[PDB]
């Protein structure tokens, strides 16, 4: 039920610094605000210099930190330090015990402070691997034992999005574009489960409608819609969406190869 | 695709100076051609589905 | 005299059940379950059942045991495409027909 909302600039600065430090792990701090018990919002990030030793407690640099703080004050960015990013390149997202102790050093600052692990290399143009969570593949380290996972979402202002739109100009390329497949897996599934759901509704309307007059039936059902029209209706989206879905791939395979 | 073909002609013929920045991008176009966990049956299973 | 024709059908059933419940059976045993005299009798009767599209088997003669045909994977291949396609078309012209006789309003 608990969650964090990670603004775009945070996420991009994140992945940038991470990808830039490869193949060594980088750390930094997270600026935001705690809405309620159920939420942490992260609007900002700044990057913490390298250390001779690995990412660790003293890697956090007071001088550097406050030195950044005030200079953000002058920009009005004033926020708490709500968590700290990090990266475990190639190793997936989990906290080593050494990650843990530091996480505690951020518990005693604020009890709700969170840990964010980013994984630059295997995060790729598909799904981005990211994780945020706090203490008490990954189960080897006691995913649930010493600590526990959290959830993540992304705040987007209208204008933000509007900038992001113009990145790709798809106006020429449309029609060879194949939309995300997993999404049409939930599509082609939930659609079918639904058709099942209204099947026996159409069954009940044919039996009841059989033994009861139309004038009586209307009184009952006018509230909802004619389950025969959810068959007639719902069959379509599956039909044509799946025919363009098939054809599009049939073309990309033979044409593009 | 026409465009690029006869252009490349103009490179080996019209002697338009070699433009590397384009050739790089052509290469990058080849690097992305799908070889075709084989993707082939990865696709077949879908189309069936 | 209608009913006394069933002696064919009954035996067809006997074979079909002996098929669904066994992957492969020595002729001896089928001949026991069907009470018949001889194996030689059997493979005439079963050879008949196959031609009628009942069993979908083959027969191993030298060892004398029926073997029933399997499903042989192949899903990852394109055969489901062809099959589904035939079924699809044959669904279409059902839809068609039901709209051609529909004209009357
Ligand atoms: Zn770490």
């Amino acid at each position: 039920k608990e969650t964090v909302y990670i603004s775009s600039i945070a996420l991009l600065k994140m992945l940038k610094h991470g990808r830039a430090g490869v193949p060594m792990e980088v750390m930094g701090l997270m600026l935001g605000e705690f809405v309620d018990d159920y939420t942490v919002n992260v609007v900002d990030v700044f990057a913490m210099p390298q250390s001779g030793t690995g990412v660790s407690v003293e890697a956090v640099d007071d001088v550097f930190q406050a030195k950044m703080m005030d200079m953000l004050k002058q920009t009005g960015r004033d926020q708490m330090v709500v968590g700290w990013y990090h990266s475990h390149p190639g190793f997936g997202c989990w906290l080593s015990s050494v990650d843990v102790n530091t996480q505690k050093s951020f518990e005693q600052l604020n009890s709700r402070a969170v840990a964010v692990v980013v994984d630059p290399i295997q995060s790729v143009k598909g799904k981005v691997v990211i994780d945020a969570f706090r203490l008490i593949q990954a189960l080897i380290h006691g995913l649930n034992r010493h600590y526990y996972s959290l959830n993540i979402d992304y705040h987007k202002t209208a204008k933000e999005t509007k900038m992001l739109m113009n990145l790709h100009k798809e106006q020429w390329q449309s029609g060879l574009k194949m939309y995300d497949y997993e999404e049409k897996e939930e599509s082609n599934l939930a659609a079918t489960k639904s058709m099942v759901k209204i099947a026996e509704q159409y069954s009940k309307r044919i039996e009841e409608e059989k033994e009861l007059t139309e004038e009586e039936l209307k009184t009952r059902y006018v509230g909802r819609q004619d389950p025969k029209k959810h068959l007639s209706e719902t069959a379509d989206e599956t039909l044509e969406n799946n025919i363009v879905s098939v054809l599009t791939a049939g073309v990309n395979s033979v044409a593009i190869k | 695709l026409k465009d690029v073909v006869e252009y490349l002609d103009k490179v080996i013929n019209k002697e338009l100076p070699i433009n590397h920045t384009i050739l790089g991008k052509l290469q990058d176009v080849f690097n992305l051609l799908p070889n075709l966990n084989n993707l082939q049956k990865a696709l077949t299973v879908k189309t069936n589905d | 005299q209608l009913c006394v024709r069933l002696r064919s059908n009954v035996i067809k059933t006997g074979i079909r059940i002996i098929s669904l419940t066994y992957k492969k059976i020595s002729l001896r045993d089928i001949c026991l379950k069907l009470n018949l005299d001889s194996e030689q009798t059997v493979e005439y009767m079963v050879s008949r059942a196959i031609r009628d599209g009942v069993i979908e088997a083959k027969i191993n003669h030298e060892d004398g045991f029926i073997e029933t045909t399997e499903l042989l994977n192949i899903y990852d291949s394109e055969d489901p495409q062809q099959v589904f396609d035939e079924r699809i078309k044959f669904a279409n012209q059902l839809h068609d027909e039901y709209l051609v006789s529909m004209r009357y309003p």
